[PDB]
């Protein structure tokens, strides 16, 4: 009979009746009101918004550390990362071969992770030209793993032999595309076939001049043989005869095998001739392998293109793009930003923390670039969650780490200090 | 039966908790399961907010209420007393604040008549209270404290702390190198009375930010590119079609957990792209 | 298993639906309770959007689909059967309405290859089909017809009717008094595909609205101050951190009803202060 | 004479440098052939510790 101020001041405030309230703590976690609490803070946890197994393994963690160099930077004892050579191959064993994962990563682990001649050869004019194709054939090799199932099946389809030579082209498998011209009474094209490996003008005019001769008044030829005369022309899709038709049917990876095999339009770089290959053609959406491409198409513009296509991005995994900046910016293959690259390892760094995984936290936070950020937040997080760093994670860990003797002690006291007047 | 705030502690072990009850209730949450530990009572009116003190001082809480007093309870083993309390307003005090452990131990409390109170600490129980007279029209709500920003050894920090009323203002304030606070400045934009006003705390990054929601429903986001020069320009979140009661920084996305509207609590993140996005709502 | 578009029929009797087994059921709704009467099954593909006709033309209800195909099946007591049949597009075809029952009968459907068909009815099983080529770059998505407005007895309209596409642009239409439809405009804001567009039926008023969803997550409300200004300037309702599928006008408060996001379905109506706010989320 | 299986082998056993020579092997390149003969001669010295295979192949580029 006696809740009359439960009127006035729930009214003189303008606290209506649904007033709720939510709250993030240190802890990192949010506290919202329902009634499934002793008191009614039903304390929920944030989610990592993070899926991939390894993480939560020491093994990686930890080997992963052996991986680089710690150095204390300029302006304070607080470590930060000197020398690092982490490579994608790094990452390929801790997954299964059959996730689009792995390909995303053993793809880059080829578009960008390095090549080399393993003897001791030294003419520059040479091992330049051998690591450029070296990285050629590797990415191609790949490509015919991919398309494999995808091609190799739609040929057991063709009571046309001429067709099946062309499928098996596509494959980049001329051997088999030869034994079959033969074994036709199609032996002209075992011929052609043979020069289509290298780039000899002769051919590449004899095909094309005769392909012009081809649209007069002579019909009756195969769809087919024309396709591969096309193929030695040089450039098979902005061709007189051209194959940008193929589209349909052929998932666009496919076309790019043949404009990385036979599309040697001009004899350049690597990148910016899978670059041509899009100008021409669009590109599957949602698609990691196909954005992986266009980043290591745009060569120059890469922080520029990342960030352009950062905006559609659900696709690349936060730990990807972090990993990615990194592994570019710690073997000088491309051109990042020290914005871009800690904007990017607070996004991961922080996942981390959300995963209750502070070996990750801290690891990666040494990335920092930023002295003050840097040491900034590892003295939060440590001195928020030293015991969980201690005893048993390994037991070393921060020393690993190169982190600061005082902050070790300074914040561990503290803690220990806390507990004094709890227990 | 209904609960007002309710704020963790800072290693994340206990749980302090108030409600219209006059009751300030301390759980412990030793692996998910609550257990409350003490009980207590002080309060002639329903408690408001409550805040935790740096581990760094023993162990200290502090609570507010509509009966015009703010207390601050220690601890000496298991001991749970009063080692101090501060009756210096006239109205209701809505709330309270700890300042960054650097600057000591203060205690930034705004009361309903329109004031705001400083509790510094000095060697053993005594309180010096410099006191801001007259800092908001009809009365303060939210009082939030700037990030601990660095600039002989110990620095002078640029000892800043926001605070939005009852007069539709959020009034960002700052100590004269002398003694007292003088307000920096005054933002406006909310049609209504301030509810709650939330500082940002700076990821070692320089764009301090700071967000506030009010009775008009709507919240903003007000960034400020400072070179040495206060222009802080306010950003639309989102404005629902009631009332939002408070707003909490998450601590390293910089997810803002709006709580208002209808009865449910929403997260929010600043997109690549400039424009702020709902991440998912909470029940 | 899963439907995709289903709309009630005029006078809010029968309601025809359709869902990705290539069926098109037709319940009807006496008294809040469903009770299913026919299954024009006629698809060599999933059925995408269907729409009922003016009853002025007896009971027609057109379905389009993913079998390049769009069937029109009329009724002679109790007789559901098909009095048409109009496969000219390449591709897929995602949507269909019909126009305003003054234009006479008409129906507008856009193929995923890129082109917009338009069958006129005349006197009897006579359809003409007045086709627009490459009207969109990857394709079309969503036909929305603008409203019946009013300029011998029985005037000449400016039959105009929006539509969005892959293309991102929501490119609006005109049927040029000679005999076919040229784009009046194009409109650009989307940066991804354009998933459903509303042209808001003007409640008398001369204000005339239309509404976009796209893969960015975005929702624009288009608008024209006034008649022939030729002006339309995009204003941002809300982002979400997912895809919107559709939208549909309510048909006195313009309230919006937004299906798209997480499953769930929002509901918006623009405040006395130009603001667009959510009132009532759908569950 | 089957080099694209010879090549789909090399770098599916981590013996990668194989297939690029593997794919010069069907044209005439003067680099290669001294990349590969100029080699052989400096195999000979007192490391005569690799494959008899990867000479051999080696061997097939000399010309």
């Amino acid at each position: 009979d006696e809740i009359d101020n439960a009127k006035l001041i729930m009214k003189e405030r303008r606290f209506t009746a649904s007033y709720t309230f939510a709250k993030f703590s240190t802890g990192s976690m949010l506290l919202t009101k329902d009634i499934v609490g002793k008191s009614g803070v039903s304390i929920k946890r944030l989610p990592t918004e993070l899926q991939r197994k390894f993480l939560f393994d020491d093994v990686y963690l930890d080997k992963e550390i052996e991986k680089v160099t710690i150095e204390a930077r300029k302006s304070n004892p607080y470590p930060q990362i000197s020398e690092s050579s982490l490579l994608f191959k790094d990452a390929l064993d801790y997954m299964e071969k059959t996730s689009s994962d792995y390909n995303l990563w053993k793809l880059s682990s080829i578009l960008f992770d390095p090549v080399s001649y393993p003897y001791k050869t030294d003419n520059d004019q040479v091992k330049m030209a051998l690591l450029k194709k070296e990285r050629h054939c590797r990415l191609t090799s790949w490509i015919v793993s991919q398309i494999g199932p995808e091609i190799e099946e739609k040929i057991r389809n063709s009571s046309n032999e001429i067709e099946q030579i062309f499928l098996y082209l596509l494959l980049n498998d001329v051997v088999r595309a030869s034994k079959l011209a033969i074994e036709s009474k199609n032996g002209h094209l075992s011929v052609l076939i043979s020069y289509l490996g290298s780039n000899d003008p002769r051919i590449r005019d004899l095909a094309e001049l005769q392909l012009q001769k081809w649209s007069t008044g002579g019909c009756s030829i195969d769809k087919n043989i024309s396709k591969i005369y096309k193929l030695l022309s040089g450039s098979p899709f902005e061709g007189l005869f051209s194959l940008k038709e193929l589209e349909s049917e052929f998932s666009w990876l496919c076309l790019l095998n043949l404009t990385l095999c036979y599309g040697q339009i001009d004899e350049y770089s690597l990148e910016s001739l899978v670059q041509s290959h899009l100008d021409k053609f669009s590109l599957p959406y949602d698609d990691p392998i196909g954005v992986i491409f266009q980043l290591y198409a745009a060569n120059e513009n890469t922080e520029k293109l990342y960030k352009e296509v950062r905006q559609r991005t659900n696709a690349l995994d936060v730990q990807f793009c972090w990993y990615l900046i990194q592994t570019l910016r710690f073997n000088g293959t491309r051109v990042f930003s020290k914005e871009t690259s800690d904007e990017a390892t607070f996004a991961f760094a922080a996942q981390l923390e959300f995963a209750q995984l502070h070996g990750h936290s801290l690891f990666v936070s040494c990335f920092l670039n930023d002295d003050k950020a840097a040491e900034d937040t590892i003295k939060r997080l440590v001195m928020r969650e030293i015991t969980l760093l201690r005893a048993s994670t390994n037991d070393h860990i921060l020393n690993r780490l190169k982190i600061p003797s005082q902050l070790i002690f300074n914040a561990q006291a503290l803690k220990d200090r806390y507990e004094g007047n709890y227990l | 039966d209904m609960i007002h705030d309710a704020q963790m502690d800072y290693y994340g072990t206990r749980l302090a908790t108030c409600s219209s009850d006059r009751s300030v209730k301390i759980f412990d949450v030793r692996n998910g399961g609550q257990i409350l530990i003490a009980d207590l009572r002080g309060h002639e009116g329903p408690v408001w907010q409550v805040a935790w003190a740096h581990p760094m001082y023993g162990n200290i809480l502090a609570s507010c209420s509509y009966d015009r007093k703010v207390i601050i309870w220690r601890e000496e083993n298991g001991t749970w007393e009063k080692s101090h309390e501060h009756a210096g307003h006239d109205s209701s005090v809505n709330s309270v604040c700890w300042a960054p452990h650097d600057y000591g131990l203060i205690l930034a409390c705004g009361s309903s008549d329109g004031a705001i109170s400083l509790l510094t600490y000095t060697g053993e129980g005594q309180w010096e209270v410099k006191k801001i007279n007259n800092a908001h029209t009809i009365g303060c709500n939210a009082v939030s404290w700037a990030p601990a920003v660095v600039p002989g050894q110990k620095p002078n920090y640029i000892k800043r702390f926001a605070s939005g009323g009852c007069d539709n203002l959020i009034k960002l304030w700052k100590e004269e190198e002398d003694g007292q606070w003088k307000e920096e400045q005054k933002l406006e934009a909310h049609s209504d009375w301030v509810r709650d006003v939330a500082w940002a705390p700076s990821i070692g990054l320089p764009t301090s930010t700071i967000a506030s929601c009010s009775q008009d429903g709507r919240v903003f986001i007000w960034t400020c590119d400072d070179a040495s020069s206060n222009t802080w320009s306010p950003k639309l979140l989102h404005k629902f079609n009631d009332v939002v009661w408070h707003v909490s920084w998450s601590i390293t996305a910089n997810i803002l957990a709006v709580s208002g509207g209808d009865n449910k609590v929403t997260l929010w993140k600043e997109s690549v792209d400039g424009q702020w996005v709902c991440i998912s709502d909470v029940n």
